[PDB]
């Protein structure tokens, strides 16, 4: 068995001449060389079997990605584990092989104009796919957007999607993950539930605004601080938009602030295309209900050089999980993930 | 000081209906397994409850807070960190 930094990389015979990428909570990446396709590709090994979340995590992804194609989203390739239930310990999910992402990206360079509008339309036209399929992404961030040398974007990353339910309330899943403070939408702030594609809406108005200035534009330390970085820039909620907290308690919290003026949009933004801006400004409204959906923002005037529904695939039915995974004992989840890697099997 | 932090848990017990509690112990239970088996009945008995864990005191606050923010209550959280602040000017008195 191959081993990389004294860790065991099973990837062998198909997968070879392995180098060792970075690490993350229970799962280590490496790049690889493909024996059958003759390419380098990506390969993450998962261990999430001791914990519930993980499994849960694991299962949506594999489940989701292995459904959808779409060249804004990445695939995944194969996948490899052991022989038996009993056996298995590990996971290795191979995907393409992405040289950087948008995080990385603008900590090196300041994007041309040209460069912001291509990659917004590509996250836009990935999540066109994904809404189309009632699945909500819930992690998007620039470091969740792979690109390749040539400025091709695939959205990575579905642990955390879900398909849309407003009326379905909280396990907590989403909320002990909390690297994406920063792209969170002020209803999942304040709100229990009632959530809908309206989230990741948001969150591509952060991606915009974090592409105009090379910088996350609510960088809040703590959840406080976070609501006071949006409302420092949105100004206070008008009383129509407190009516979209349900939460009483928090309702009196916002109502209680200080006033807060809207800051205009080219004031922060001064460089920026002002169609752009506009956009930004109907994508980082604060009331969920009346903020721009996916196929509307496509058809914004910033985007019109690139929208374009004859070449925008979108998902043939609505994606289904056949049971709630959310409360499933980490033994049953195992099970599942067993059987939906079966058919990557040598033995198939 | 134990007066501001006494004042702080009435103020957060004040704004803490039972229908409220009942959230708040479920937030807390897979952190705290005995709680079930404990009957608590008021704010003031679940704060007590945390101190006799190891979870809160004057100078330890982050659990609370943490609970706060995943129960999405703000308005309690808002207390919390201004007792905070409070207690760090009236250090500035004695340096």
């Amino acid at each position: 068995p191959e081993m990389v930094r004294g860790q065991v990389f099973d990837v062998g015979p198909r997968y070879t001449n392995l180098s060792y990428i970075g690490e993350g909570a229970y799962g280590m990446v490496c790049s690889a060389y493909d024996n059958v396709n003759k390419v380098r590709v990506a390969i993450k090994k998962i261990s999430p079997f001791e914990h519930q979340t993980y499994c849960q995590r694991t299962l949506r992804e594999i489940k989701i990605l292995l459904r959808f194609r779409h060249e804004n989203i990445i695939g995944i390739n194969d996948i490899i584990r052991a022989p038996t239930i009993e056996q298995m310990k590990d996971v290795y999910i191979v995907q393409d092989l992405m040289e950087t992402d948008l995080y990385k990206l603008l900590k090196t360079q300041h994007l041309s104009n040209d460069h912001i509008c291509y990659f917004l339309y590509q996250i836009l036209r990935g999540l066109k796919y994904i809404h189309s399929a009632n699945v909500l992404h819930r992690d998007l961030k620039p470091s969740n957007l792979l690109l390749n040398t040539t400025c091709d974007l695939k959205i990575c990353d579905f642990g955390l999607a879900r398909v849309a339910d407003p009326d379905h309330d909280h396990t907590g899943f989403l909320t002990e993950y909390v690297a994406t403070r920063w792209y969170r939408a002020p209803e999942i702030m304040l709100n229990s539930k009632g959530y809908t594609k309206s989230i990741d809406i948001w969150s591509v108005g952060c991606i915009l605004a974090e592409m105009l200035s090379n910088r996350p534009i609510f960088p809040g330390k703590h959840y406080l601080d976070q609501l006071n970085h949006i409302l420092g820039i949105l100004g206070s909620p008008s009383q129509e938009d407190l009516n979209c907290i349900i939460n009483l308690k928090a309702r009196n919290y916002l109502l209680s602030l200080p006033h807060k003026n809207k800051v205009p949009w080219n004031r922060l933004f001064p460089n920026a295309d002002s169609k752009a801006l506009d956009l930004l400004d109907k994508m980082l409204t604060f009331n969920p209900h009346k903020r721009i959906e996916v196929e509307q923002a496509l058809a914004h005037p910033y985007l019109e050089q690139y929208y374009d529904p004859s070449d925008e695939p979108i998902a043939e039915a609505p994606f289904k999980f056949d049971m709630e995974l959310d409360d499933l004992p980490k033994e049953k989840l195992k099970e599942l993930i067993f059987e939906e890697t079966a058919r990557f099997q040598p033995g198939y | 000081g134990m007066a501001e932090y006494g004042t702080l848990l009435q103020d957060l017990t004040n704004n803490i209906t039972l229908e409220d509690l009942e959230q708040l112990k479920s937030a807390c239970k897979e952190d705290i397994p005995s709680e079930k088996s404990e009957e608590i009945t008021t704010g003031s008995a679940w704060f007590s409850f945390l101190e006799s864990h190891n979870k809160l005191d004057k100078d330890n606050l982050s659990y609370i807070e943490h609970i706060f923010e995943i129960s999405r209550r703000p308005d309690l959280l808002t207390m919390v960190v201004d007792y905070r602040t409070r207690v760090l000017k009236i250090s500035e008195e004695d340096e």
